[PDB]
């Protein structure tokens, strides 16, 4: 799911 | 705070492309995913596609893929929506949106939105309406703004002194591609020997500003 | 593709009412991701809900969101004035995102005829050889109204256009205006000009005419 991608660069960008 | 600003009205051409930027400023522009939504007069929201900036991937709608480039520029903050071979079908108002937050984790729905950007696919030209009165217990009167483009015209009375009982109506669409609109307002029987009602027409477009009186 | 079924398209409800709209999907929707915008005329659409049952910042809590997999639910516990509005809902649990319909939460009110009017072309539109013939259907409620033209006894077709105003802030009532446009040649060849009206709060139809040059 395209939506979801930037919640996941969101959370590499954390850690 | 988040704020999208859009470029202005665009007439343009049958089969001619068009090319509307947002502009953000107020949060991190290239980590967020920003969509452009459609809405046709009357009708309900569609959405065209999208694009996060920073990944340089974009998600076009099947019915737009082909048709469509989203692009994005980091340097000034500004995504861009080309739509090619224009239809008067593609007549419609144009918003970006972005996805909102919790710079914090994003949600996906579009929580904040540009101001729009009418986009209008026609062969007509500019032009100036004509103002012809509707002449008049309960009395109607009104004035028909006929033939004019593009939209839109605004209408008041007695230079904004009456609003009671005022009806604009939508504009609609002649077959000669030029628009037309009317506005009434009902006032006492007994007014009409001692009030004037005048119209007061504006369309910018053309500088035509009409203050036309209606009487019996 | 996932279709969101909003159904019915309208809902006519008094102020202060409970209201509950919903959404139906072809398909589960990914994660709940389902969200609901409201949207006023003249402006962009405004996010109330997002992930079925979250609420932004600023966003009052009398919207309420619910429901999962394929039936959603958005719920006004109380109508203010500024809720009569139209709603979309929106599914993104896929790439390609889709919106429902759109559903208008109206004014109920009670039902109100139109009071019609009639207006013959203008002096100055007829010197300039063409002829516009209007038709007005003022404050009427439901909304649900037709009209045919009349010329000379022969229902008209194609030569008239119409539209109706949204609902009035004040007394919730609706309004159309209908235009019949003829050549200045064409306008002369006949007499008696007439519009019929027809509406839930009429028992029969009610004409309008005039006969030209009189």
């Amino acid at each position: 799911n395209w939506f979801d991608i930037t919640n996941w660069l969101w959370y590499i960008k954390k850690k | 705070q988040v704020q999208l600003v859009q470029s202005g009205a665009e007439v343009k051409r049958p089969g001619s492309s068009v090319t509307v930027s947002c502009k953000a400023s107020g949060g991190s522009f290239s980590t967020y995913a920003l969509s452009w939504v459609r809405q046709a007069p009357g009708r309900g929201l569609e959405w065209m596609g999208g694009v996060i900036p920073l990944l340089t991937i974009t998600n076009y709608a099947p019915r737009f893929q082909g048709r469509i480039t989203i692009t994005a520029d980091r340097s000034t903050s500004t995504a861009y929506l080309e739509l090619n071979s224009l239809r008067p079908e593609d007549t419609a108002v144009y918003y970006c949106a972005r996805e909102g937050t919790t710079l914090g984790k994003p949600i996906g729905a579009f929580a904040h939105w540009g101001q729009g950007t009418l986009v209008t696919v026609s062969s007509a030209s500019t032009k100036g309406p004509s103002v012809f009165p509707l002449a008049p217990g309960t009395a109607a009167l009104g004035c028909l703004v006929k033939d004019y483009f593009p939209e839109p015209v605004t209408v008041s009375w007695n230079s904004g002194a009456l609003t009671s009982g005022v009806h604009t109506f939508p504009a609609v669409l002649q077959s000669s591609g030029l628009y037309s609109l009317s506005s009434v307002v009902t006032v006492p029987s007994s007014s009409l020997g001692t009030q004037t009602y005048i119209c007061n027409v504006n369309h910018k477009p053309s500088n035509t500003k009409v203050d036309k009186k209606v009487e019996p | 593709e996932i279709v969101l079924t909003q159904s019915p398209g309208t809902q006519s409800l008094s102020p202060g009412e409970r209201a509950t709209l919903s959404c139906r999907a072809s398909q589960s929707v990914g994660n709940n991701k389902l969200a609901w915008y409201q949207q006023r005329p003249g402006q962009a659409p405004r996010l109330l809900i997002y992930g079925a049952s979250s609420r932004p910042s600023g966003v009052a809590d009398r919207f309420s969101g619910s429901g999962s997999g394929t039936d959603f639910t958005l719920t006004i516990s109380r109508l203010e004035p500024e809720d009569f509005a139209v709603y979309y809902c929106q599914q993104y649990g896929q790439s390609l995102s889709t919106f429902g319909q759109g559903t208008k939460v109206e004014v109920k009110r009670t039902v109100a005829a139109p009071s019609v009017f009639i207006f013959p072309p203008s002096d100055e539109q007829l010197k300039s050889g063409t002829a516009s013939v209007v038709c007005l259907l003022n404050n009427f409620y439901p909304r649900e109204a037709k009209v045919q033209w009349k010329v000379d006894n022969a229902l008209q077709s194609g030569n008239s256009q119409e539209s109706v105003t949204e609902q009035d802030s004040k007394d919730s009532t609706y309004s159309l205006s209908s235009t019949l446009t003829l050549s200045k040649a064409d306008y002369e060849k006949h007499k008696v000009y007439a519009c019929e009206v027809t509406h839930q709060g009429l028992s029969s139809p009610v004409t309008k005419s005039f006969n030209r040059g009189e």
